């Protein structure tokens, strides 16, 4: 799984060689940045519940016709599968805050992403959609350097869904 | 490949959790002693040579069967296949210890390499012993850095420690 | 050539990738250090004279029969070419220490240096020796990060030489 | 692969020189200026799927003759080629903004592409146009960041705009 | 560009080889079946224009809030493309028909589609229900293999968008 | 690979024989029967994506645990891979059907598949129901085609099950 | 083994690939073709015995020094395995009439074809002359597509001979 | 590649439109005329070692210098090179007999060989010679098959004279 | 691969020791006999393709089950991939005769081809018997050659029947 | 082209390797060799003419039908073709002996052998005759070394023929 | 690749001839001088690291500009380059020297290595000059044997000044 | 391991070969040789102690720093393994004048030689040194083709070293 320091060994390996001093100062800055990292982590861990009911009710909001019967927001099913989902997009954005990479994200959102949504007809819009109000929001919670980390990851996502 | 932060999501991502505050504070710990684990890491990165050389000298010294005609690090050939070995294990334990885990160890060095000697006919065991070895050398360059702030690595020795004797076990 | 920059850029490109958070912590890992790996480069580069000198003095002292007639270390053309070798190692270890990586020592010495040697009849031991009395005198003009640093680049050599 | 510490690192080499304090008082100013040019690519990369797609929309709207039969981004095998060909240079016009040096948008990238554009038949001024529209909606994004501390970024902003326009040159 | 005779030719250049009894009935099939195809192809040529207009005000109908202020089916530029895409479509059907294979709609639709759709926010989903409306229509106006032939190609459409 | 004339020409050639008249007219009967074989395969071949799409739905529904944290369709790229093998799984047996012989699903595709997903910690059986929901969705397009010559497709509907259920099985 | 069938499945194979309307055209070549070959095989079939007879005969009267003492076609073995020899390509011809391909005489006869005839000092052309027999023999059993088969097949092996 | 259909369609694409009554019609004919296409065809595959050989036999008759010491038809290494580029450029032609076009024969064939035979101080023009000599017994089994329904070949005759024609210029 | 004089060498290695007198002596004679070793490589070697032809007549005069339907040396492909291991284990007994060491038949033939004929079906005692008619008819040319100088050879004769009996010995 | 001289040089170039005393004693086989194989050459090329012409006739004596109307040992063409490739394969093994090797024989006359005689009908057994017919006539010419030489490369072409 | 006596029977082929009495003759005195130009290759590759070394120490004696920064032997990497160098030429010379033909070292050397070293900015008449060293130092050590039979060699040592010789031209 | 006899035996079997006569003609050379390389070997081993103890003696004579307290030549053990050593070098020499080739010295001493060196500090200035020893004193005692048997071996070393 990629972070910092996967990568760094994975650089060194590949090249048959013992870790130097160039690797163990991109480990450094993998090592400062945490705090402000796990900052990050600590306000949307704690405001998940809120964070994904009005980001799955704001998709609602910008797309109306989804409500109706017969579409993909109508029922209470349709409806608990959004939360879920939004609910795994945080939690794997939490994860990456911490683990000092992309690499949650990208083996368990990003690997497929398209081949199944697809299939189950998903529309990538939606998620950018939460995934911006989701945005919106962490804006008032966290500021500094905490704020350009979750704004990273948040990121991320609508660019692997656009 | 894994690490300790990585360690620690999957396993939250199977209860299908956000990070415990319990997982949360060891990984905030290890953060926090890191600047030591990049002293460790650099004392076997720094000092790998010598403590290979080391190790080896000591061993052939213990037994003299494997550099007598007939033994496994005779002629020059075992012999410099031998010094590879050492130099190959000693690298992956050193990733392990900037990782804070040993799943880059087991499955890219120590993964199916017992059988893989006893096909060849090196004896495991003096192997083994070529890791304990230089378990001794690099703990004692961990302990004796130049000019490094003073404190207790006592965690991060026994730590290192651990993948050495892992690396070892799997062998033997 | 081998920075922590070059190197995060190299594993983005191996990927057919964008730079994401992982390079760029990675990165300021290394913009974090300079300022440690640049007060080491000063204090080497202004003593480099004495630093030389005394290294070169050293190798005499610990292979005295080097300075006999017919012998590696007689005359002014041999000990000519001693002083600028040393020179050579000191200059890319500040080289380093302000790259943030390897790359010029890998690039200049490390790349060749065997069979270069090898040819030439230098032994790896006069060098080793002279990069551990520069050590030792580095140790009383810095410490703290700087020393760290400094070390690193003059153990790394000491390893390539053994 | 340079970067600019690579850069005159080398160039001191050629002289046979340590670093002058003038060449090192320029990478101190870099390494200063640091979070700043670790910002203004992040805006790229987080923005990168908007600056692509924006610059394509205004492209086509503009030559209309590329999307008809007959023009260089029909059918959608070729317009997903040109697209391709957009997400290219962005990332390595972007990966020289975090090394504050060309060679790698030069020797991965621009090396023999108008010749390569030539011998297809793809017009060159219409890709040096996408690369143009590019560096205004990826300055846009440097410049207009979400909760970014406020200062002065028109020396980043200055050089991200010569690595685009040293592409489209180099193409058109 | 694929069809029963480059597939055959590429078969036996595959393998150093003759055409052979083996390839020529296969090709004799491509020939027989041509009739139908080319009887097909005549009644879409025919029928394109309202073939075309049916599809595009089918898909407003299924999706109505398109064409409401800031949707993508709204203004003429829009409604223009809709109509011009839904032509290629239909254009290259009846290329395929004639053609003997895939390849008319394999070479300039197919490939490409899903990164060309992703990047200007074109949904898979107009276009299916665009392809099943023509289906609905074509129905009445071809029987027997015609039709089967018609049906054939519409259907492959409908899948590459799946 | 093998087809129904080339399966009846090795067993008459192991036996030194011209074709036997019980086996030229099985033979006879297949290619009286092979307009109705053509639209069988067509019928999978037009409606493939929804074949897969519709046993994936309904095998997500009946065994939730597979798309829960800990379970083999997750994450999305467990769920892709998933996806993946329906639709390799569906093409093998429609080449099946083309042929009038297992031998190209059973050697290309079958053959040590049920190893690979023990190995994987795939559960086999979950597999194998996949494998039926595409088989009842993929008859019922082979039933209900579009202005297709009504008659009796039973028997090659019947054939076309075993294809299906050869792989469950192989599989479970 | 190499029948249109077979052949147009690997090509859908080799691209990881549903068949499609290409493939099925061909498919029906095969198909349509069938009855026009299986009248073939079934008049080859029942003048077997004396095709091969006439065919060993011929053979004979062309290269006479064949059936002097100490030559290959002397005795009731070497002649009894010529026989046979003839009766083989006869029945891989009718094989390969009924399969819809090359794929019986490639996998049977002309692999290893040359190999076992220079081992075994077997002239291709006493087998040449064997099938040009044949050929007349069949020209006046046979008209028509059932003949045009047949020569196809009969016309393959001599050039596989030469 | 492309066939005698492919190749109207991408000259319908290139004007935007349909294709026209016109071009339909062509097609209609080679439709109609096929099965003669497939007779011809038939004829160079079942009769491809004779066409060689005889036209081999003739060239080195009319140009016996080509089979003397110093000759680019010997030794044996050469004549077998030169036999197997018959081969091949018959093999190509019959290709783009199939086709009703030439882009096989011209892509795959022709396309830089004049070039590599002057490299290889291969006389063209006895390259050319040799492909009109297996033209001439070409045709002649085109025009006498065994029991083959009677008509009129000329045009079809013509078009692969055209195909033989082209490669003998493009080589010359 | 070793030879007579390597596989000497090897056991003095194990021993610490330089050559006997003993070993020394052993190849000296080799050495002395070494132009007899050559002509029977040579009558091998010049023979090689009758020693072939002799033994597969035989072989399949005596089982004659073989060359029916249903048998291992039919059809066509059967009996050329026979006939070409016939070669195969021919040339590695020849290579073992000029070496006076039958390591390169073991270790680049012999080695695992029980097995592989079992895996096959392939008939082993059939291949065994081959391998005998090919020692008789090689041993023939040893014996009956054109124009050499009359001698003693039994003891050459001898060792090419080890290595014939050794590669039947492995394979039956 | 295969001698001695040039296989051991290409096995010490293939290990990027200077020539060593293992290549050395090699040629000095080669340059042993070289008088008992000058010898035979010299023997062959002044009997060239008679031994040509012995040869074919015996290939016309073994196989009599060949020079019957029609039969390819008819006409002076036919037989002076045969001359010359008698006399070709008799000057490659004169070029063999003296060069140290089989490569002369190797180049101009085995490699393409069989295709070249199976696409002008040209019997190897002609050849085998020609050739067995020579070797028994330079076993009253030579005798010793020089015979096993001549012998050698007459077998050596009697194989590549089988 | 040639030697001598392939040369010889090349050109005879080209004039449709057995060998003639002069060029068999030539091929004689090669023979007859043969143990010579053993010794003579014998005396290049037992000294051979001795011969690069010699030669490399008076180059940069010589040029001392190669061995200061902006010079084609510095860095280490070049140096180590550039020996390499002199080692592949003195092994393609002594090839040549054994072959008594300079077609090996032209073939597999020098073909295209003017232009190598023109791209490179590597200075061509540095490297002759380098060759022209390597020559004296191992004509030195073919004059200079250790208990070898006296004769006259001057014929050989002319030979192999021409390699040298050949070498040199070519890259300068 | 590489004599001329597995060395023309590779050679025929990388091409798919039998030997002919360009590796028999080979294979004599080495066979002609071991009268030679045997009375060579003889005289080596039969000298062999005297040899091995003239050798270090003059490792020490010409390198005298090695015999003081805490050098590599002070101390029974140091010295024993120098005599072992050196002993190992005269036997492998042996071995490979018997062997005819290389491949004993190659198998045994050469592979891996530099890194064995390099991590026990072994400089090849003493093993070159002790080699040159040697080839002095069997300069006495052998003279003609054995001698140049047992120089070129003893310079394979020496070169193999350098
Ligand atoms: C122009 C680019 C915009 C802008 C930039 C700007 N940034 C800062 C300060 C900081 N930026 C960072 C960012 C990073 N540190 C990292 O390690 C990484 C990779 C994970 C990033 C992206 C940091 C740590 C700082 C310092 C602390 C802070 O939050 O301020 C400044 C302030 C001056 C300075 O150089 O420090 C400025 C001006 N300013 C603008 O207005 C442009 C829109």
């Amino acid at each position: 799984m990629k972070t910092v320091i996967t990568e760094v060994i994975a650089s060194a390996d590949s090249q048959g060689r013992f870790l130097n001093n160039t690797e163990l100062q991109a480990a450094n800055g993998r090592f400062q940045r945490a705090t402000a990292s796990m900052e990050a982590a600590r306000a949307l861990t704690s405001n998940a519940d809120s964070l994904v009911k009005g980001a799955v009710q704001e998709v609602y909001n910008k797309f109306p016709y989804l409500t109706q019967p017969g579409q993909m927001g109508y029922g209470d099913t349709n409806q608990a599968k959004c939360a879920r989902d939004i609910s795994h997009y945080l939690r794997f954005i939490t994860y990456s805050l911490v683990a000092g990479g992309t690499g949650p994200l990208d083996d368990y959102i990003v690997a497929g992403l398209r081949e199944v949504n697809r299939t189950f007809n998903l529309s990538p819009s939606w998620y950018i959609e939460a995934l911006k109000h989701i945005k919106g929001k962490v804006g008032s919670q966290l500021s500094g350097q905490p704020l350009t980390e979750a704004n990273a990851y948040i990121d991320y996502c609508i660019n692997a869904l656009s | 490949m894994q690490d300790a932060f990585t360690k620690a999501i999957v396993a939250a991502d199977l209860r299908g959790s956000f990070l415990s505050e319990q997982e949360l504070n060891q990984l905030t710990n290890l953060v926090k002693e890191s600047n030591k684990r990049l002293d460790a890491v650099n004392a076997i990165t720094g000092n790998a040579a010598e403590i290979i050389s080391d190790a080896a000298h000591k061993l052939f010294a213990e037994q003299t069967d494997l550099i007598r005609p007939g033994g496994n690090a005779y002629p020059n050939r075992r012999m410099a296949a031998c010094l590879r070995d050492m130099e190959i294990i000693l690298r992956y334990v050193s990733y392990a210890l900037l990782a804070g885990d040993a799943s880059v160890l087991e499955d890219r060095c120590l993964n199916g390499l017992k059988e893989t000697y006893v096909a060849l006919g090196t004896p495991t065991r003096s192997v083994a012993r070529a890791v304990q070895l230089m378990k001794e050398t690099a703990i004692g360059y961990v302990n004796s850095p130049s000019g490094v702030t003073r404190g207790d690595c006592s965690a991060l020795v026994n730590e290192a420690a651990t993948y050495f004797d892992k690396a070892a076990a799997s062998i033997a």
